[PDB]
RNA sequence: CACCUAAUUUCGAAUCCAGCAUGAGAAGCU
């Protein structure tokens, strides 16, 4: 209401980083050159996907601390919107309160986007029966993201920062079982005025 | 001082356009796609200061 | 600032030194026109000179003097480069395309036409579908049936929309409609309906979307008023 | 009444962009394709809603302040008629004072709309339950609009500057707690009489 | 619900050599080396490390008599009901063992070297090739984390049962040559997923 | 069959002596007669086939006073009353089962719905009493 | 004077009228025709300006076609790329399916998604030529022909 | 203590999905 939270994250790459190319047309422009092209913007610069990774890290937890927490990831799921991720993420009927900015890293491309090969090897004769070539993210990129809460609460930001340590934990975006995506976040908040702006 | 005596302007640390002429009758239009576009047939003719576009009349 | 000379314009703006022919002693920098001694008597040679037939071989002296010389919507090229020199002149062999917007005009190629014929021709296609303009259940029957996949949001008033505009198109039309929204995905195992709430299992689901697959199948069969007054109760619109 | 005010503004798209399509027979046009079409002119130019933006940053903020500020927002709420946004933008009986244009695109629709995939990932199997496309407006894109002010004040263009940098804070368009709609504006201010017409 | 965290603590036996993979970095270094190894920007050495678990597990797993699926050869599908398919992910589900890769503890100041290595002719005994390659120095510390999702009564059997297998056959490439035998520790626990609120 | 073209030839492109145009029209046949006719063409027998099947007392008026005073009850309310009227005051309170959303105006929430209930009651009483006397009743309030 | 053409086959029936969704081009003895003009004018005109297939059965075809999307020989990713070639003309699709359907000599992997099921080797490698002489062959239609075929298999093509 | 070498080859593809759901109203001047 008469305040707004501001988590400003600073998030660096451990290991590589892989987050899919979305635009049909820009995947058609790249696959000439890489299968799995990185997600990027028109300015050069790297999208990350933020909202969804938090949402689920928490609707995760939650289930498994027993909270009364509706999952939004099965086919078609409605959430109810009595729930504590339903008042941070949104609801049918109502909006989150939390906007959760994208990950946008603070170099560009052509500095932190590298383009590598990938195998499949045959286990009873050990050649390369495939090869591919896909568009990482080099480690010790740095990314930063502005999550507003428009109506905090006590426990949002004890929530956003666990949900961050999940992230840490499982990975942000693309082949995560591989190894990829194992980032680490750095988090600065502040209460601001909803007035601010008003001089 | 040299180059000053050889009358050329020198700095000791003006706009140029470089403009697209169409030189193309473009009355003759056509929508197709919400586009107005033309079927075109020339040559981009690279001059200084002018990439003008000139007919197969020109040529 | 503008000064005068010996008819000598000399307009002076933010953007550039003109000088419309006594010489002044400042830069120069468009000069508008023995005159060759007018030219370097004159300080800071000019960047571009402004010059019936005589003009050309002037200006070939002009070209000699190492003098540029000019002889009297916004345009973007999405051209190529391959390039050639012919008649001393730089040029490009290419036809194509006169795009004309609101602020930009473009010349772009036919590759850019196909990208919009490709377009063109998908959307015409997806305009004229078929034959536009069977089970049975009785009618109460079909009102429970309906009454209970709209509580437990199976059959939703967007469903019901898209059913009788399906159904006003004629009856293959929605028949076509009703076996892709009930088909079974191979590879994914997921049809195009609404998920019922409520805590069930698989099969009950299934079995619900089988009636809901009967319901919608055996309503086809009846008339268009009886189903208006079917799917009115439920979309008021 | 002898001047006005004219407020450019040149935006520019940090965050992709997304607004959804109103016209139905456009809409419907558009899901033999797309599932959630951008707003688009029938100059192919993108469009977006850009007096309800400045609005709502205005009572959010005025209503935070602490000023007797009136809500638009809720079902069917009537405007007083006597707060400043009130007479800024409107009210049920006089006019409003800011006929803000609409945001429109300087590209068309094929250098800035590109159609995208969105997920849906179930929670325990780690896979793609859903999946839809949906066009958006990318970053660097920029969009012209013009904020006239007809019987100006002092503090008309301080507020509307406000609600600027509170629409760079949260996002216009759609998705915007998905990160979208985030951007930059830039401002070109003038005062004029009436008559440069005449 | 539970996590079940296997982290694992690799010391280089003989010496490793996993190859680049960038583009950018290795025709940026043929100039220098023509194998070089496997890198982060922060200078640190990669290893892949989920299909070195894979390849193990489908070769004991095939030839125990168990059905498992073979993604071994080209475009393969992996059948969704095996026991690698349930660990490392099939196509429709995904895997629950995710397996990080294999950070060195060091720079590569500290354990990566430019060898120098040979092709002698069989007549003669002449050096007819030279080619030179990074590679890793024996007793360099690796380490990662196998965190599996909903974990199972044999996971950590089957992880530590292919662990076992690339100690004997080696991880990386070269392995022929020796190149890529290593030791495995292996910390295992099992952590509550609730457990950051 | 003789072929004729409704389509508007008076835009177009001079190409290789061509005069050519890109258009995007549909050909019909009709009845040894073949035309090629535009989309707004399809566009306008789209819309005949769709309208083709288309083709199928005190407290009473002291609670006027209370709902038109906080303007629940108001102008264009009264008009369409008398426009009309069950299946009407059906449709203007029945709540939304999604959103809750009764059709009528804002004036507690308990207040809200008693007051919204409250107009039900004497939106349905008033078509009770006679015309005429409700005539007079709703014309001091709306005038129209 | 008006000269149609193209083919007047695929006509579908709306409402009481054998309508046919068409794109094409008017060209003044006014005549509509097809792309394929502008294929041969702009050849005609872009080279001017330069100056300093196997025949099986349609039924066969939809048999094939189908029996190879069973057994995941032919995609629906297949199917959608083989349809932006043969929208770029019928020497893309040539080059596209020859590059799909070529041994590497090196490897002898061939291009195509391996078949689903219990096949042995030549039975895999009949199966591959029948996808090549099937696509092959499916060129020689026409493009609403080909989009009458393939929109079965592939519903947003 | 020297000295020669530090190159070369194959692959760089394949697949699934693209759906739902909600709301269509009311005011004043007139
Ligand atoms: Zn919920
Ligand atoms: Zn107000
Ligand atoms: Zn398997």
């Amino acid at each position: 209401a008469k305040t707004m939270k501001k988590i400003y994250v600073t998030m660096k790459t451990l290991s590589p980083l892989y987050t899919g190319e979305v635009r049909r047309e820009d995947k058609e422009a790249a696959q000439k050159r890489v299968n799995f092209p990185v997600r990027k913007t028109a300015t050069n610069k790297v999208l990350i996907p933020f909202k969804g990774a938090l949402r689920s890290a928490l609707e995760i937890m939650l289930k498994a601390k027993g909270e009364n927490v509706c999952d939004t990831g099965e086919s078609r799921a409605r959430p109810c919107g009595r729930c504590v991720t339903c008042s941070l993420f949104g609801s049918m009927g109502r909006a989150g309160r939390a906007s959760v900015d994208f990950l946008i890293s603070n170099d560009t491309k052509e500095q932190i986007v590298r383009e590598s090969t990938h195998l499949r090897i045959e286990r009873q004769t050990k050649s390369a029966s495939d090869t591919f070539k896909g568009e990482e993210v080099i480690e010790g990129a740095t990314f930063t993201a502005t999550i507003t809460i428009s109506n905090p609460q006590e426990k949002d930001l004890s929530l956003i920062q666990s949900a961050l340590k999940f992230i840490e934990e499982n990975g942000i975006g693309g082949w995560l079982n591989k190894g990829y995506g194992r980032v680490s976040f750095e988090v600065k908040s502040e209460d601001v005025a909803t007035d601010r702006f008003l001089k | 001082k040299r180059i000053i005596s050889k009358k050329i302007r020198v700095e000791l640390p003006i706009l140029i356009e470089k403009k697209v002429v169409l030189n193309i009758n473009t009355d003759n239009m056509c929508n197709f796609a919400s586009y107005r576009l033309m079927p075109f047939s020339g040559f981009i003719v690279e001059k200084d200061d002018r990439i003008e576009i000139n007919d197969k009349n020109w040529f | 600032k503008i000064t005068f000379y010996n008819n000598s314009v000399f307009i002076e703006t933010h953007n550039g030194n003109y000088l419309f022919s006594d010489m002044p002693d400042g830069n120069v920098d468009y000069l508008i026109l023995e005159l060759i001694d007018y030219i370097e008597r004159l300080k800071y040679t000019p960047y571009k000179v402004f010059l019936k037939e005589q003009r050309e071989i002037l200006a070939k002296r002009i070209i000699s003097k190492k003098i540029r010389v000019e002889l009297p919507k916004v345009v973007l090229n999405i051209n190529t480069d391959n390039m050639c020199n012919f008649a001393s002149y730089r040029l490009m062999p290419f036809s194509g395309f006169i795009v004309e917007k609101d602020d930009r005009i473009e010349i772009n190629d036919k590759n850019w036409f196909d990208m919009i014929w490709n377009e063109e021709y998908n959307k015409m296609r997806s305009q004229i579908v078929a034959e536009d303009f069977l089970p049975d259940m009785s009618h109460d029957k079909i009102i429970e049936n309906i009454e209970y996949l709209f509580n437990i949001k199976i059959l939703s008033k967007n469903r019901i929309k898209e059913f009788w505009e399906e159904f006003c198109k004629g009856q293959k039309a929605a028949i076509k409609y009703i076996t892709q929204v009930h088909r079974k995905n191979p590879n994914t195992g997921r049809r195009n309906w609404n998920p019922p709430e409520g805590d069930f299992t698989d099969n009950e689901i299934e079995k619900l979307y089988e009636t809901a697959y009967n319901t919608l199948l055996s309503l086809i069969k009846y008339d268009k008023n009886k189903v208006y007054n079917i799917l009115i109760n439920f979309n008021p619109k």
